[PDB]
């Protein structure tokens, strides 16, 4: 769910979901078009590309269960809809803090008009 | 809630 992929990029990360996350570039927390604006954009693009993989699950609001195995996350197997979520919001969150280093504040709330064009998963 |  949207909640708990919340709390993991918050333990990943140590920025809160909402507001570091939720309105970055142009495919953070409202996905749609452009070419992504840094690394952590393209996070967030690969993100949606992933949930785009699960037309007949329902990512914001299903629930899945994970572990830490020191450090690594684990997801622990529910439904398959669950168990691939998962799988996506454990590669977001491992992505955000592979590219911590690059993030920029900058493109917090990032405005639509700037974000044209197809880019194709 | 966030959206992607």
């Amino acid at each position: 769910s949207l909640l708990e992929f919340g709390k993991m990029i918050l333990e990943e990360t140590g920025k809160l979901a909402i507001p570091s996350y939720s309105s970055y570039g142009c495919y953070c927390g409202w996905g749609g078009k452009g070419t992504p604006k840094d690394a952590t954009d393209r996070c967030c693009f690969v993100h949606d590309c992933c949930y785009g993989n699960l037309p007949d699950c329902n990512p914001k609001s299903d629930r899945y269960k994970y572990k830490r195995v020191n450090g690594a996350i684990v997801c622990e197997k529910g439904t398959s809809c669950e168990n691939r979520i998962c799988e996506c919001d454990k590669a977001a969150a491992i992505c955000f803090r592979q590219n911590l280093n690059t993030y920029s504040k900058k493109y917090m709330l990032y405005p639509d008009f700037l974000c044209k064009g197809e880019l194709k998963c | 809630l966030v959206r992607y």
